């Protein structure tokens, strides 16, 4: 149900918070402000849910500490389960073992899922009697068992494999057991009287099971006989393109036959501002294939130099992708918006804040970065814990502020004491005298 | 009894919920720094946050690593703590991102507690109990098996279900041999023959174990801990005796591979399932990185991405540089070599240089640690030298004065011994002056 | 035969065969835990998939 | 004498010339001068022998051909055996298979040694005859065998497991075997001399041994000297013992390292194993990456950190991996946590004494005027340039078959082989003939 | 018939018993000082006393540096190991350069091994297992011994073998009538084949036939095979024994170079020293030669200083041609011959002088005589003039096509018209550069 969860940066964000008209609410689902950006994200989410288009690349922009990564996390949350979502960093593809093109291809393939469903009969009932006829140093053995439900009760004669199945795991009369006839798996639902009610209705019922596996797993499996281990150890290298083409044809014909359905997902790349020209050139052609997931790209850099080239390009990317990409911009944050963000962060961490404390935290997060206050809140609560009161006061926040330095203050102190610190040229002064 | 620039730090030197004392736990001065460190210790002990990063910056020989050692000591051995260097991440076998992620996972720990009921003792006898079968038949039917257990200061006999016959036949244990039986799981485990039967043979290849002490029925609770990275590597690495992959691990070289995210998420899911039953108890750790100025810009970007994870533990970074350029970018200039975006994601803790009296106190405390005695005049001379050249030079010079005093058969160092050390052993400044004044390529 | 016997004698294990097992020997007991169900090695994953 | 006796550059030096008062004699133990440096080396040696201190770095400074490598070799010789001493070069750590940090970690782990003691209870003795009642009762009828030593002999009763074990590795009596008291392991030592004449062609495993003397069973203790790095290598791999010889360690993870540290601490507390601190020496450390310097700075503050000594003949120059120039060729942070020892150039008297000791080392006798001329040449040239001239002059004198080396032979040797300055002058005078930096060169003499 | 490649006309340094080099000897002319120095180095090598001594010889291109480095090896003799090397070959993908340099260093020094072995060989007349009737309790069923008779030309003999050798020969699948080979030391048994006496037994047969061996049955012999220490280290690191499936898989895998630890070399040194003390072996120092040392990196140059101070370091010689140049891997360090100053201090410098016009003419004459070609005096003088005009190697290379040109006209002598035609058909570096200066598209 719930995986390993701890209070992180984007724990509070759960969904975009949009209406039926795709008009964002001022404060909903942990999202505050950024009305146009949220509306664009909702449009993209609706496009992904439609699933009738492919190869669409969207780049989000804005200064640091603006919420682009938060917007992507909200998009993932609103996307729900059953739809693949891959979030990777820019530097993740620089693999020493796998080619960068191969890593990008694997990332693209991982975003597309495939659903296959099948019907498996199930037999579940309460054990009445178990009888196993064996022979010491005799070889062949026999067995008989009686199963029971609320409505019906019969004796079943077991095969040779069933004897091993019921003997590998201890099975008694007081156990409630469901077994798949085709699969042969034996499951112990619970323990009856030696506290679970006996199964009702028919003893044997047929139920449908669906297996969801991303396409990249199919490529890895069919790449080599020993490639299945690479699905866990990650040790696969340079899968032949013919394998990918055959897999694409098989997937297309499966979708045509209706045996399986494909679920396009979203590939998210964080800090795309750093990458190589080879990666961009490969993406230019990879986005044009039929099985291209919708790609979201984030970049906080300005007009800088693309890695692998001497010249400086706008937005940190060459114009080739910018021609074929869609740009969503983000704006700064108002003081009231910062106050609401801090309040929602406190509510997420169940920390009680004084009104004056909240106002001064908002003012210092307006002067400094928002992340500074969003981090200082927990330390202020920890300090207030030492005073044996469950409420953060102005004095606690002031003590935390003077205890922990901001970037600008630290820069000023370093500049005032440049002799003490290590110079870029390597010179440093350590003697006090 | 060995010391290396440390082991004289015993905790943070704080008090019961207050400002740290002037001298405590081998710490002198820098009250604000260790107060903040204690606040951080309380925060991690809360075990609620995730991905909280702090950074301490200051001049060389200002106790930057000493504070990290102190918080590591204060946390306790049970809490995981992984020291690391900036140069650790550059690995030939696998990309740097994988190594950083592996260290992150190794920082997080996990504790497992289990209770078991044990019935152990010497096998007095094994006698089946006969009963009438529910279904008519001429064959023998057994309803219970009687086993007697003998131990020191207590013996007992147990009546068990007859299904224990398979286990008792498998263990090949007959009579007068100590066995172990679990209450609910059943089954039996032979541990060795009773020591009383050792003399029965002139020679023996089989050891004899003494009878268990105390009652035959025991209730012991066992606690085991392991980090998440160990679970991941055990899941990924195959094991076995004769399966083909088993000696495919042989005749080859096992090397680090980029573990997939699906394996990590499966491990997380099973860990969550087990912890929902109360058997498990997750404890986050602390990752310590030194000379963080030496990290590549790509590693900095991956750190920025990873710090927002829901399982990322608390990391602590140290840097002794100021206005420098981040490695991998010739134009970007940021304080301490950390890119500005990463600095925006953490908290900066300042560190201040020491004074002459603090230097003298440090020297005297180190001398007490090193089990050697100095005179007041020699101590003052050493403090003046440390304030002149550097603190670390004075700290290093201690052992040569002890050796020189030992050569002169003296127990305490005098001014003459420290003068002999100063003329025999040079510091950085005199060496640099000699290099400047010499043209022999020295 | 004397020369052959004399030459065949000074065959020394470089370190040992008992040093190896003495350094493998872990004083920590069996201490069986749920780690058997927690590890799930590669062969088991192949089998159940 | 156990090592190969080929004469190397540092052969005359043996130990240190210090006394019990740590006073260096002017000419002793094959070393001349450098009284302050020798006293510092003796102090460091006593520091290492004390063993209660660890994690200290000492620097050796001096111009080329001053005695830094000779001083390190003398320190190692004075330390003697049974104490680890790892001597590596700076450029060696650059490995394609292993990361530089891992190479430094392995070098540090090699330099620290460990002594482990083990006790065994063994019963070794020739067997007289073995009888088993396979027909009277059948199925381990508790047979008996008699074991004989030169001083004593008894009869033992054997159980079922004894018979089962003895069926494997069949014994036909008249053989010397050892049985384990704890695990009951059957080991065949060798046959008796009475079986030497049975055949004319023996098997590969066939061997003959004398009857053991003394008590039938003995209690003995064995002490092994194995350094840590071997322990980590063995624990890391299923068969790690081969990895020592092959060298493909494979970047051992730190988890094994901390487990080994805990095991070693436990053994030390139990008293089974004791720790022997060693010395790690890095030569030509002037060349190294800055990452290695930072890792050294961090790793010098560990409990299992051997004393590290480094040498460098470079002045204020550029450090590898950085554009800027640092003093002494090393970053300042490392210089902070270090002690620097400086060596001065030798004098004419010191040079001639060293030349005399070198000539005596090579079993070469020299004329007084020849020695004076050699010293005069070595004053203007370097000291190291004189030894090769000495060897060449001895070869020339042997060619002339006239006892000691004469001044004429030394002059001819100097004429035949040129000094660096003379070669530079000749190259500059004929710069057209040699290949220039731009690749341009002139071949034809005619214009 | 006989092939010549810029060499093979040098049979040695050509020095008298007093060390004075003759004007013309062994395909060499001039360079008396260099030849005397090389002879001194040869004597030092043969002294087998010094270790790690290094020399370096420097000069312009085509000054005889490679010729001297080959003549010294020729004078040394095939017994003493001599491993030529080029500075570029050190950089290896599989292992670091330092490991390759150390491996070559250990390859340089050699060692000879003497051991005595006795062999029983001959045709198998009969074989007979002997089973003892006494169970003795210790075994169920085994053969006490096996009696085998061996026949050869000089005579016949019978043998008595323990069960191990019998099992080995049974595994060898040998019946009566096959020539076998028994080694007394290790008990090795190998089937040479069936004796030729049974060739006519069947009309056709897969098995080959071997003549009956000489010697009575049993022979005593010793082997004086000489093996360098690097082969010992490789064998120790890469064992060949074992019948395990894992061992076969390892044998199938390609042999990758690995950093052999110093501990293994120390153990090899210990056992070699023990054997040489016992007198069963003798150590022979070798010579390592590296050409174009300017191609080496600064790291290899630094490690050479540590390597040359080792105990077992051989004599190494170096060749270079550049003058004031920058060491590779550095930025501004300019040193003579592209060698760092410390290494130059450690070695000795040998200078090679250029050649006079008369010396060039004599070289051309000697080379032409080696190639078995007839050259007219006027044509030879013209060749000497044009070689002095451009280069000696140009004339040496042009000596070859002139023979083909003469053969085409069926004449057996080199004529001025032939060499002029060759010069027309083949251009030297200077003409190529001059015509390259004025051309449209890179010429
Ligand atoms: N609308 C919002 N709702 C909640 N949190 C926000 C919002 N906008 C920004 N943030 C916070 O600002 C921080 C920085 O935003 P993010 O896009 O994740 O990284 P950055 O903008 O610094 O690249 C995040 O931790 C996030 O919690
Ligand atoms: N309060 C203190 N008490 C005693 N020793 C201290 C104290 N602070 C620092 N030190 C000394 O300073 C050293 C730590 O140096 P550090 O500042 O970590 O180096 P860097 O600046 O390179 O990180 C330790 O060896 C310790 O002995
Ligand atoms: N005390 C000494 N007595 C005799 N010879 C010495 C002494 N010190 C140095 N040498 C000579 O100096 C040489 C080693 O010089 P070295 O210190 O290696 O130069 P560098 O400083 O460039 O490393 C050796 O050949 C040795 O003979
Ligand atoms: N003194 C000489 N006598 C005969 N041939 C010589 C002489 N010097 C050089 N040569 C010839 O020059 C050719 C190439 O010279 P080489 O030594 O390779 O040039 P470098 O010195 O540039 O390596 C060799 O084939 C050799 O036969
Ligand atoms: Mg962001
Ligand atoms: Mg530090
Ligand atoms: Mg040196
Ligand atoms: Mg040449």
């Amino acid at each position: 149900l719930k995986s390993l969860s701890l209070i992180a940066a984007h724990s509070h964000i759960t969904g975009l918070g949009l209406d039926e008209n795709l008009q964002p609410r001022p404060t909903s689902e942990g999202m505050v402000g950024q009305l146009q950006a949220r509306r664009a994200a909702g449009v993209i989410l609706k496009m992904v849910q439609n699933g009738t288009i492919a190869g669409r690349a969207v780049l989000v922009a804005g200064p640091p500490s603006t919420g682009k990564t938060a917007l992507a996390m909200g998009v993932s949350q609103s996307l729900g389960k059953d739809v693949p979502f891959t979030a990777i960093a820019g530097s993740e593809i620089f693999s020493l073992e796998l080619s960068k093109t191969e890593a990008l291809t694997q990332a693209f393939r991982k975003s597309i899922g495939i659903k296959i469903k099948e019907e498996t009969e199930l037999i579940e009932g309460e054990v009445v009697e178990i009888q196993i006829d064996r022979s010491i140093t005799g070889g062949h053995k026999q067995g008989k068992l009686t199963i029971k439900t609320t409505d019906m009760e019969t004796i079943y004669e077991l095969g040779n494999k069933m004897i091993d199945g019921l003997t590998k795991e201890k099975v008694l009369a007081g156990d409630v057991i469901s077994i798949d006839k085709a699969s042969g798996k034996i499951t112990k639902l619970g323990r009856s009287f030696a506290f679970v009610q006996c199964p009702e209705g028919e003893l044997q019922k047929r139920k449908t099971v669906v297996h969801t596996v991303s396409l990249h797993e199919i490529d890895v499996i069919n790449s080599r006989t020993q490639g299945f281990l690479a699905l866990f150890t990650g040790d696969t290298g340079e899968i032949r393109s013919e394998v990918r083409d055959q897999i694409n044809t098989k997937v297309a014909e499966w979708k045509e036959e209706g045996k399986a359905e494909i679920v396009p997902g979203v590939l998210f790349i964080d800090e795309v501002h750093m990458l190589d020209i080879e990666c961009f050139s490969f993406i230019n052609r990879a986005l044009e294939d039929e099985f291209a997931p919708i790609v979201m790209m984030a970049t906080n850099r300005g007009v800088s130099k693309t890695r692998g080239t001497n010249y400086k390009s706008p937005h940190g990317l060459p114009l080739d992708l910018l021609d074929r990409s869609i740009i969503i911009t983000t704006k700064s944050y108002n003081e009231q918006e910062i106050k609401t963000i801090l309040s929602i962060r406190a509510q997420e961490e169940e920390v009680e804040l004084s009104s004056d404390a909240l106002d001064l935290l908002t003012k210092t997060g307006v002067e400094t970065s928002l992340r500074y206050s969003s981090n200082l809140i927990s330390v202020a609560q920890q300090i207030a814990m030492k005073r044996k009161n469950n409420t953060v006061e102005v004095e606690d926040v002031k003590r935390a502020y003077l205890l922990f330095l901001d970037s600008a203050r630290s820069v000023k102190y370093v500049q005032e004491n440049e002799s003490q610190y290590i110079d870029d040229q390597g010179n440093v002064q350590i003697s006090i005298a | 009894t060995r010391t290396a620039a440390h082991t004289h730090i015993k905790g943070l030197g704080l008090d019961e919920s207050g400002v740290a004392k002037r001298v405590e736990g081998g710490f002198v001065g820098q009250i604000e720094a260790r107060e903040a460190c204690g606040v951080i210790v309380d925060l991690i002990k809360a075990k609620k946050m995730s991905g909280r990063a702090i950074l301490l910056a200051g001049g060389p020989s200002t106790g930057k690593t000493a504070l990290a050692l102190a918080i590591s000591q204060e946390l306790g051995p049970k809490v995981p703590f992984c020291p690391l260097v900036g140069s650790e991440l550059y690995s030939v076998e696998v990309k740097k991102t994988e190594t950083l992620m592996e260290n992150f996972r190794r920082a997080i720990g996990l504790r497992i507690k289990e209770t078991k009921e044990v019935y152990e003792g010497e096998v007095t006898e094994l006698t089946p109990e006969d009963a009438e079968n529910p279904l008519g038949g001429y064959g023998k039917t057994i309803s219970h098996v009687i086993v007697g257990l003998k131990s020191a200061k207590g013996t007992k006999t147990l009546r068990l279900d007859p299904t224990i016959y398979e286990s008792i036949q498998r263990e090949k244990v007959s009579i007068g041999d100590v066995i172990y039986i679990e209450a609910n799981t059943g089954a039996v485990k032979r541990v060795g023959r009773s020591d009383a039967y050792a003399t029965e043979f002139d020679l023996e290849t089989e050891e004899y174990v003494p009878l268990p002490k105390g009652e035959v029925h025991k209730k012991k609770e066992i606690v085991q801990d392991v980090t998440l990275h160990d679970l991941d590597v055990a899941n990924a690495r195959p094991q076995g005796g004769q399966d083909v992959i088993s000696m495919m691990g042989q005749l080859l070289k096992p090397k680090k591979t980029e573990i997939t995210e699906k394996l990590r998420q499966e491990v997380n899911k099973v860990v969550a399932k087990y912890i929902d039953q109360g058997v498990a108890e997750l404890i986050p750790g602390v990752l310590f990185i030194d000379e963080v100025n030496m990290l590549d810009i790509e590693i900095f970007t991956y750190l920025n991405k990873a710090l927002e994870s829901n399982i990322a533990p608390v990391v602590v970074l140290a840097s002794n540089r100021g206005m420098t350029t981040v490695r991998g970018t010739e134009d970007v200039i940021s304080p301490h070599g950390v890119p500005p975006d990463l600095i925006d994601r953490l908290l900066i803790v300042r560190t201040l240089p020491y004074d002459k009296d603090e230097i003298r106190t440090i020297i005297e405390r180190r001398a007490t640690v090193e089990r050697l005695q100095v005179e007041s005049s020699a101590l003052d001379l050493l403090a003046t030298m440390g304030t002149e050249t550097s603190l670390r030079y004075a700290l290093q010079l201690l052992a040569p004065c002890g050796i020189l005093a030992q050569t002169s058969n003296r127990k305490e160092i005098v001014v003459n011994d420290v003068n002999e050390a100063k003329l025999l052993f040079l510091d950085a400044k005199r060496s640099t002056k000699i290099l400047e004044t010499s043209a022999n390529y020295l | 035969v004397n020369k052959l016997r004399c030459d065949r004698r000074p065959i020394f294990g470089k370190n040992l065969i008992d040093l190896l097992t003495k350094d493998r020997r872990v004083k920590y007991d069996k201490s069986s835990i749920i780690d058997n169900e927690l590890i799930k090695p590669l062969q088991t994953r192949v089998l159940d998939n």
